[PDB]
């Protein structure tokens, strides 16, 4: 996309931040209106700003837009846990389209940690019956947007089967994650017990299953 | 359709009359058949009809004296009339009788009505309401100058109505003339038919005059010579 | 009784109403009597003319108008001269056994004709039976006017005479019979009988004696 | 303060075609453009196109000017000042890049210089274009864990397993059951199959007066799973 | 940022209400014919253009049922008919008795005058059946069905009982919303809203279970109902295509002036020349089956796909049962078997005839009291109308249910022939006082 | 600003900035209804009298709030009263430029009567005060 918006920014908690947005003379803003959107992955947007500095209706008084000839910025002031997500610019006339942003992912800095919960659940009696081993490491409420998972077989690392996915946002501005580790019965029954360890940069949470029990 | 009446000529008071029309030409099944009279100083008066399901109307002036009925085996219509007074003396015809309908709206509403009209007569019968019998004529030849002479048969005191003169059946209708009778004081009746008949053939043709009274038993020919 | 006469001139056109007015709509039947004769149809339905019957005879259409059943005869001939009965039909009067009281129609202006005389004396038969009757046929005479004396001899017969009324015949012309009853001694005695007719016209006569 | 709720999710195969529809209620649905916007990874959010219900009058972007079709009906109303529309956008020509979520949007004001702005947003249709067939999905239970052996809490949930189309709802007791939840993302296996769990935290001594049922729905292969959840659990720190 | 309310006087606000609306119609001078009371001698002179006003993107709920322009519309035709019958002659002294003979419910009544003009007076009018009753029972004396129940006026002969187009207006700073939707359900939200100060020509034919002279619906007939499921409530229905219908009174009737005394003038059934038929209507049974059948297609669209029968009225008195209407001066009292005679199931032309008797006396709109007396009409009376409604009502309760369905006809109120034709207006007041905030204030006072 | 005119109440369905400029349209027809001429009153002047006094008194009304409120000759004009957000909670381009005047009384239906207190009172009833005061001297 030719409409090129700052990829991060961050700020503090109860604080301000200010996202650019901004491109050629031909999609520019001395001759377009900038419209800016609220757009949390996986849900419908929400419209915060339009017609440059005029707010959508119920919009909070602490957001703010401003134009230059050059580039426009938006400014969201008070920073709040819900204001961390992904926003877009877009600019357009009245006969035309919409032109949306390269988009900015925008952190809030200076809020409290928030310790990791994790729960390692076996196969089932029927998945193994069916001839298959699935451990499944549900992992939830997250501080930092990041996690790393390793799995160990007899406390040993494992290799083969390992599918973690991306961490995504709780619904109380908290994160979670989880990772799979596929397996054939034999592994599962030739070891003493499975392991999954959810490293973070604060602390290491290690929970362990056994074929046995 | 040809039709043609027969009679009793003469019925006594407080008797029946009985008449009877036999029709020709037309299938007897097929049509509606009436009788009407014309009584002395009277006009005609419609008696009564049958109809195709040989089911009888009758006027109810007759007050039921009258009956009509079929007889497809001899082709014959006939009627009846009871009891009897001189007011019953009357010419017979019998008719045909054919049914037309008059609309003049919606046939369920009954805005309808029908009508009969007769379309072929007969030359109806004489009959007379007398106590006295009947009584034959006496004839008698009138014996027959412009070419022509007159030729003459009298037909003398004969009781009821009509008297058939004929002369030599068909050869004799050229110039033949059978005049009205003549009421006696006697209350006998005469008439005289008369026939112009060329001089020469005179003494050498024959005429006679058939003379039929059917009310009375009568039959007689006169042969007229000069 | 009395019925109906009507007259008319030789050659014009007679028209002789219905004796009823009809009360609804109607159908309506003329019927022609002649003395001596069947009765003849001349018009059905108002306005329909059975085969045979001249196109002279005419009748009034039931077209809904205010008019009166009328038998209307063309050129009217002597042959015409009969009774003419109106049988009306109409939807409010309900079954018409009545034929009505028909109008006798009378023809003048026809010729005069002169009356043909024949006198028949009494015949040998009837005097060996006892009796005598002079026969005198009066024919072929026109006008309606009649007389017939008898004369005995030289004076006027008064008694015994028996004449018919005259009527139109099959030629149209009327006839008349006049009968003088003697017996045979009063026959046998006067020279001569004689039968004088009387007619509008003059004098006629005619003669016979016992021989 | 109106509603608008799209079609369900499919799966077509590319080079078909393929007829989203958007019902619209709470609002006079003759007075605001209805905006067609995607999201797909490769190109992130982009602007489709949109149509005016009162005049009929549409402008597309050219990049979907010869691919998509835009019609309306015409409103059924309910009041004076609200009424009920529906909007169609048919996209033929499919192609693996077109993957992604498609919504449709009310516009934001009836006059002014930005009328047809993209406002009152759909929940989301998911399309999916790919060669690959249908394939249901497996259910297995989740056996109650602890939680926390002192405050008495345990988790219990169902696994989802093996299938393509990735629209999958699972809800709890039909419905009724809906504090507590936690639904987690699917993973994408090496094969294309998508799988994923989800897991409800209830107190341990609810086990003798409330019942447990996850049910599965799946509307592309039209299966319904109703699974009922072994409170017998096998944790030790839950036993005690 | 400061907001201050502002005053704006002529707003497009309106609300709901009922007000008294009031008479329009075109001024036809009509010299030969005096006044005729539906065309008044001056009601007002009618606009020259008539003026209508689409409003756009404009959504409004009509309910024909609890319309005020029925219930005024009534009261109106109501005192209408009692203002035209009082100046008119009372028939106080008629109620002598009457020795009756059949001219057939056509009857023959000879009668002895009470006058004021040389004491009494001989007089024999032809009377209808229905305009008598016997007290001896003997056939020997009969009187007037009315001089036991209330009085009796003579309708003046002058005026005319022709319905003419009658418009209705509302005053100033009121307005007529007309619902212009084809497929317009009876009660509901209509899309197409359009503004009038005066309604289309309705003529106000009084009518009994089928509708006269009516406006058709657009497109496709409509079935239109206050409760559908629940029976008690009857079922206007308006077709697009108006069948024919012929009535005929083919009695050459006559009139008889009879004068009461000073100034009061009776007019009597003089004797009928001509043939006596009775009165009839012939309805062309193809298009009536073809509009029958279009019938039953909508009414399944509430009962199912097949499940409907057509039965003839069987409740209320003679004046409900029978097709009431009027035509040349007469009121007809027509049978109506053969239209409601019928089977439908599964989803040549012979013109069919009702059987129409006359009745000159009558007590309409249910009114118990001063009673009408319709002077004979002189000659055949002919007339052809265009049938366009129909008013229908169930039998109700059933065990079978979806079995069958049985559709009979009904007249139950008067204000049903005004429903049918004012089921698309309604009136408003408009609010013209509208305060809304802007960025303005008034220049200071200090 | 539009030069279009549609007729009476033909801006009902349009913005209320759209129809605020179109007001002398529905002003005109508001009192002009009058029968001129050909009227008798038998069951209907009765009922046709009283509905246009009543629309007399009803627009007097409406004129002695315009009197009491200032604006007596005005179609449009501003007041002293500030703008309560209890009343409605809305922005200025989104009252003018999305809602229609039929709605938009719907919505403030439930405060008419408290604005028309402090319509009469909160400014004309006190700028009348200091009108006479700065007139004064
Ligand atoms: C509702 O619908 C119904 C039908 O759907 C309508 O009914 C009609 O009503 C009118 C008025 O009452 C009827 O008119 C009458 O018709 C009589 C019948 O005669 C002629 O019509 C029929 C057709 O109906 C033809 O078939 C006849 O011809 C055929 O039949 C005769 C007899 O077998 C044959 O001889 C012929 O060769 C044909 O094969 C006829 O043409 C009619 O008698 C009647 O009376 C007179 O009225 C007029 C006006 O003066 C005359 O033109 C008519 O001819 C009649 O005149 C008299 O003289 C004629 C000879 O000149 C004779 O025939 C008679 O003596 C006759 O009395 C009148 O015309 C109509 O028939 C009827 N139609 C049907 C199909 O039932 C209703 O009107 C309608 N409702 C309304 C309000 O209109
Ligand atoms: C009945 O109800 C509907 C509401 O659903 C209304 O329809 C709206 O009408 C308004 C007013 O006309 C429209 O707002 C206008 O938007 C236009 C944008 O459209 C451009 O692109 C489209 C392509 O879709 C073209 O058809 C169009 O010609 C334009 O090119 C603007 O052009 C309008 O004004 C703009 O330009 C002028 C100067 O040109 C500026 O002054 C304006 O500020 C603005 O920038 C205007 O904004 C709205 O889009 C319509 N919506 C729908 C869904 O149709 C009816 O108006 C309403 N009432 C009546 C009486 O019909
Ligand atoms: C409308 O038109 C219809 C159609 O003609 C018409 O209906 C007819 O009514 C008469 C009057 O009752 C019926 O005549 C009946 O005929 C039967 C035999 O066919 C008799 O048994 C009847 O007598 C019994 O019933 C009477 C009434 O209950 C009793 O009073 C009586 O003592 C006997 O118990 C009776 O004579 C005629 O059959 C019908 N028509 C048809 C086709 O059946 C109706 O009158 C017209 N008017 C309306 C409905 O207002
Ligand atoms: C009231 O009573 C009088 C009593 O006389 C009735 O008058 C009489 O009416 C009849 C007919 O109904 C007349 O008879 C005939 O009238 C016809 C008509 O053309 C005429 O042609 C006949 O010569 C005959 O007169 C009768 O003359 C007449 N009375 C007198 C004295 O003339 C009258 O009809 C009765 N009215 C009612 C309504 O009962
Ligand atoms: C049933 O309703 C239809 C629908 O209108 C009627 O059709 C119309 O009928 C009239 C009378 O038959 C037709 O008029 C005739 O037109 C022809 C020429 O087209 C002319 O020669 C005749 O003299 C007569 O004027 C008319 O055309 C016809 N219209 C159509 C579109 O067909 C029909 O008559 C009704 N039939 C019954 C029995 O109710
Ligand atoms: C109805 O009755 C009237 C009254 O008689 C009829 O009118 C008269 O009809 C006759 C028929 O020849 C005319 O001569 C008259 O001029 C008509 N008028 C008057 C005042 O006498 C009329 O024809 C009848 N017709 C119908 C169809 O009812
Ligand atoms: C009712 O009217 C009739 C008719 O005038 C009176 O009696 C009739 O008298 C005529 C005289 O010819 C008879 O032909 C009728 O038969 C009589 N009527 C009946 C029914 O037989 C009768 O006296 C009158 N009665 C009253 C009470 O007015
Ligand atoms: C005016 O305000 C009253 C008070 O809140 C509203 O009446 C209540 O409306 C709510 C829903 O909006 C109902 O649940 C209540 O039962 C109503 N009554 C009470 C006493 O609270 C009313 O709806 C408002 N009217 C308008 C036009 O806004
Ligand atoms: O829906 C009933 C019936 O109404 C009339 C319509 N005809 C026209 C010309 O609109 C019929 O097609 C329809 O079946
Ligand atoms: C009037 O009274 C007389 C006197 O009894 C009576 O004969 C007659 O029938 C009554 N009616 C008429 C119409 O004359
Ligand atoms: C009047 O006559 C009618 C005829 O049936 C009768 O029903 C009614 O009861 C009578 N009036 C009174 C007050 O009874
Ligand atoms: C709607 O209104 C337009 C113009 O006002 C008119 O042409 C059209 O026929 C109407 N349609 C309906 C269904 O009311
Ligand atoms: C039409 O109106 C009737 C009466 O209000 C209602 O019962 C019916 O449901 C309406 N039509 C439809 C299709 O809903
Ligand atoms: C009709 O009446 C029934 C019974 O009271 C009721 O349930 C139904 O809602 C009513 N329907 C309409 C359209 O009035
Ligand atoms: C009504 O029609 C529908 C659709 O054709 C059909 O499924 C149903 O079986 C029909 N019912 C009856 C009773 O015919
Ligand atoms: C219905 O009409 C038919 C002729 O179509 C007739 O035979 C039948 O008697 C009628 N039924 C009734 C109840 O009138
Ligand atoms: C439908 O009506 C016809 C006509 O009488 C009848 O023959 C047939 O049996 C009926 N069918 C049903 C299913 O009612
Ligand atoms: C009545 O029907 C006739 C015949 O189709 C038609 O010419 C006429 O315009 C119709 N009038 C009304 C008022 O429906
Ligand atoms: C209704 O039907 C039931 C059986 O279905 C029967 O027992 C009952 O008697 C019926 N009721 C009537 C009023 O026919
Ligand atoms: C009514 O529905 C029943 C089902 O319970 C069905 O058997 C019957 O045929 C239906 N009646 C009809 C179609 O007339
Ligand atoms: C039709 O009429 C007959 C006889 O009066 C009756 O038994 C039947 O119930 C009626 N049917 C309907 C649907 O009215």
């Amino acid at each position: 996309s030719v409409l090129t918006q700052s990829a991060s920014v961050s700020g503090s908690l109860g604080q301000s931040v200010t996202i650019s947005c901004t491109g050629p003379n031909s999609v520019c803003c001395s001759h377009k209106s900038i419209s800016w959107y609220q757009w949390p992955p996986g849900r419908a947007p929400t419209l915060i700003i339009y017609e440059d500095n005029e707010r959508a209706p119920g919009i909070s008084p602490r957001f703010s837009g401003y134009k230059s000839y050059w580039s426009a910025y938006l400014t969201i002031s008070d920073l709040r846990p819900e204001d961390e997500t992904t926003y877009y610019c877009c600019s357009y006339t009245h006969n035309s389209g919409c032109v949306f942003g390269t988009g900015t992912k925008v952190s809030v800095l200076g809020q409290s940690k928030a310790n990791p919960s994790v729960t390692l659940f076996p196969p089932s009696s029927e998945e193994l019956q069916a001839n298959k081993a699935t451990l499944v490491c549900l992992i939830s409420d997250f501080y930092p947007g990041a996690v790393t998972v390793a799995w160990k077989a007899d406390s040993s690392p494992v290799k083969a089967g390992v599918e973690t996915t991306t961490p995504s946002k709780q619904s109380n501005n908290k994160y979670a994650a989880s990772s799979y580790l596929s397996l054939t019965p034999e592994q599962w029954k030739s070891h003493r017990s499975y392991s999954c360890q959810v490293t973070h940069e604060g602390s290491t949470v290690e929970k362990t299953v056994a074929p046995t029990e | 359709v040809q039709l043609q009446e027969s009679g009793p000529g003469l019925v006594r008071p407080s008797e029946t009359l009985s008449v009877t029309c036999i029709v020709s030409g037309g299938s007897i099944s097929n049509y509606y058949w009436t009788w009407i009279r014309q009584s002395p100083g009277k006009g005609l008066e419609w008696i009564g009809y049958i109809s195709d399901r040989e089911t009888t109307t009758y006027n109810p002036s007759l007050n039921s004296r009258a009956v009509i009925s079929r007889d497809t085996s001899k082709n014959q219509l006939s009627l009846q009339l009871r009891s009897v007074t001189t007011a019953d003396t009357a010419i017979y015809f019998c008719a045909t009788a054919r049914r037309g309908q008059r609309i003049y709206g919606v046939v369920s509403f009954g805005e309808f009505f029908y009508y009969y009209y007769m379309d072929v007569w007969g030359k109806g019968t004489a009959v007379t309401v007398s106590s006295a019998s009947t009584k034959g004529p006496s004839v008698f030849p009138l014996a027959p100058s412009g070419g022509t002479a007159a030729l003459g048969c009298l037909v003398k005191d004969y009781f009821p109505e009509p008297v058939t003169v004929s002369w030599n059946s068909g050869a004799l209708t050229s110039g033949v003339h059978t005049f009205p009778a003549v009421l006696q004081s006697s209350g006998l009746y005469s008439l005289s038919s008369v026939v112009t008949v060329p001089s020469s053939s005179l003494g050498t043709q024959t005429y006679i005059c058939n003379v039929n009274h059917k009310p009375s038993n009568t039959k007689v020919d006169k042969k007229v010579e000069p | 009784s009395y019925v109906s006469p009507l007259s008319v001139a030789l050659g014009e056109t007679a028209r002789i109403s219905c004796g009823r007015q009809a009360l609804g709509s109607r159908a309506v039947q003329w019927y022609q009597h002649k003395p001596g004769q069947a009765p003849i149809l001349l018009i059905y339905n108002n306005q329909d003319r059975p085969s045979g019957i001249p196109e002279r005879f005419s009748g009034t259409p039931d077209i809904n108008f205010g008019t009166t059943a009328t038998l209307t005869i063309s050129g009217v001939e002597v042959g015409d001269e009969a009774d003419y009965y109106c049988h009306m039909w109409d939807s409010r009067s309900g079954f018409s056994w009545s034929f009505g009281g028909a109008t006798r129609l009378t023809v003048l202006s026809q010729p005069k004709a002169a009356p043909s005389v024949t006198l028949f004396p009494p015949s040998s038969e009837e005097l060996q039976a006892n009796k005598a009757t002079l026969v005198c046929l009066i024919s072929d005479f026109y006008p309606g006017a009649v007389t017939v004396a008898w004369k005995a001899d030289s004076s006027p017969v008064k008694a015994g005479v028996e004449t018919t009324t005259p009527s139109k015949q099959s030629n149209n012309k009327y006839a008349a019979s006049s009968y003088l009853s003697l017996t045979p001694e009063q026959w046998k005695s006067h020279k001569s009988y004689s039968c004088q007719v009387t007619h509008e016209g003059s004098t006629v006569e005619k003669t016979v004696a016992p021989t | 303060e109106g509603q608008l709720v799209q079609s369900g999710a499919e799966l077509k195969k590319p080079g078909a075609s393929v007829k989203i529809s958007c019902k619209t209620s709470g609002y006079r649905f003759n007075f605001y453009h209805i905006n067609w916007i995607r999201q797909t990874a490769g190109r992130g959010p982009e602007w489709m196109g949109w149509i005016s219900p009162y005049s009929g009058d549409k402008n597309l972007a050219p990049a979907f000017q010869d691919r998509v079709i835009m019609t309306t009906d015409t409103e059924v109303p309910v009041t004076s000042f609200t009424s009920t529309g529906a909007a169609y956008m048919e996209i033929r020509n499919l192609k693996f890049d077109d993957t992604g979520t498609y919504f449709c949007a009310k516009g934001l004001l009836r006059d002014g210089s930005s009328t047809w702005l993209p406002y009152l947003w759909g929940q989301g249709t998911l399309l999916t274009v790919s060669s690959a067939s249908t394939k249901g999905p497996s259910v297995f239970p989740l056996a109650p864990s602890s939680k926390s052996t002192s405050g008495g809490t345990a988790a219990l949930g169902c696994l989802v397993k093996d299938y393509f189309p990735e629209p999958v709802t699972v809800s709890w007791n039909s419905g009724a059951l809906t504090s507590g939840v936690h639904t987690f993302p699917a993973v994408l296996q090496s094969s294309g199959l998508y799988s994923l769990s989800s897991v409800v935290t209830v107190p341990s001594s609810s086990l003798g007066t409330q019942t447990y049922i996850c049910n599965v729905n799946h509307k592309p292969s039209n299966t319904k799973v109703d699974k009922r959840v072994e409170p017998k659990s096998c944790d030790k720190g839950l036993e005690v | 940022e400061k907001l201050w309310v502002t005053v704006y006087y002529g707003v497009p606000v309106w609300k709901e209400a009922t007000t008294t609306l009031f008479c329009a119609s075109d001024a036809k001078a009509y010299d030969t014919e005096v006044h005729n009371v539906w065309a008044t001698h001056a009601c007002v002179p009618t606009d020259p253009n008539p003026q209508e006003v689409l409003l756009e993107n404009v959504t409004e709920e009509f309910n024909m049922w609890k319309n005020s322009m029925v219930e005024q519309m009534h009261e109106d035709i109501i005192s209408l008919w009692d203002q035209s019958l009082k100046p008119c002659v009372k028939l106080t002294p008629f109620c002598v008795t009457l020795n009756c003979t059949n001219y057939g419910d056509i009857k023959q009544c000879s009668f002895n005058i009470t006058t004021e003009i040389s004491k009494r007076r001989n007089e024999s009018a032809l009377f209808s059946k229905l305009d008598l009753e016997p007290i001896n029972n003997s056939n020997t004396s009969y009187r007037l069905i009315k001089c036991n129940t209330s009085v009796i006026k003579q309708a003046c002969p002058k005026v005319s009982f022709e319905p003419i187009p009658i418009h209705y207006c509302a005053p100033a700073g009121f307005a007529i919303l007309k619902c212009n939707d084809k497929r317009f359900n009876g009660t509901g939200p209509c899309k197409n809203v359009s503004t009038v100060q005066c309604t289309h020509g309705i003529k106000p034919v009084v009518s009994t279970q089928l509708l006269l002279n009516g406006s058709l619906a657009e497109e496709e007939v409509v079935i239109r109902s206050e409760n559908l499921t629940n029976n008690a409530k009857n079922i206007i229905i308006q077709l697009n295509e108006s069948v024919v219908i012929t009535c005929e009174r083919p009695n050459n009737n006559t009139r008889k002036r009879v004068t009461l005394g000073p100034g009061k003038v009776l007019y009597t059934t003089g004797e009928i020349i001509g043939n006596i038929r009775k009165a009839h209507c012939n309805i062309s049974k193809t298009n009536w089956t073809r509009t029958l059948e279009r019938i039953v297609i909508k009414l399944r669209e509430q009962f199912k796909n097949k499940t409907i029968v057509f039965n003839q009225s069987s409740g209320g008195d003679l004046e409900i049962v029978m097709h009431v209407f009027n035509c040349g001066g007469e009121f007809f009292y027509c049978n109506t078997t053969q239209l409601f005679n019928s089977t439908y199931n599964s989803t040549t032309d012979s013109i069919i005839t009702l059987p129409c008797r006359i009745k000159q006396i009558i007590n309409r709109w249910q009114e118990v009291g001063k009673a009408m007396y319709a002077p004979p009409i002189a000659g055949q009376i002919r007339c052809q109308s265009n049938i366009t409604g129909l008013i229908l009502t169930r039998d109700g309760g059933g065990n079978g249910t979806n079995g069958t369905e049985v559709f009979r006809p009904a007249g139950g109120d008067m204000k049903d022939n005004w429903r049918s034709e004012l089921y698309k207006y309604k009136v408003v007041r408009i609010e013209p006082l509208g305060i809304a905030p802007t960025k303005c204030k008034r220049r200071v006072v200090g | 600003i539009g030069a279009v005119f549609l007729g009476f109440l033909g801006a009902a369905g349009s913005t209320m900035g759209a129809a605020s400029m179109t007001l002398t349209v529905q002003a005109r027809n508001l009192l002009s209804g009058n029968p001129d001429w050909l009227p008798d009153m038998t069951v209907w002047g009765i009922k046709q009298l009283q509905a246009r006094v009543l629309a007399v008194e009803r627009y007097l009304r409406d004129q002695q709030l315009l009197g009491i409120w200032g604006c007596s000759g005005k179609l449009i004009c501003c007041t002293n009263v500030p703008w309560n957000s209890s009343w409605s909670n809305r922005n200025l381009s989104e009252i003018w430029d999305n809602m229609t005047w039929l709605q938009w009384d719907k919505e403030i239906s439930n405060y008419t009567q408290i604005i028309y207190g402090l319509l009469e009172e909160s400014q004309n009833q006190q700028e009348k005060n200091e009108q006479d005061l700065l007139a004064l001297d």
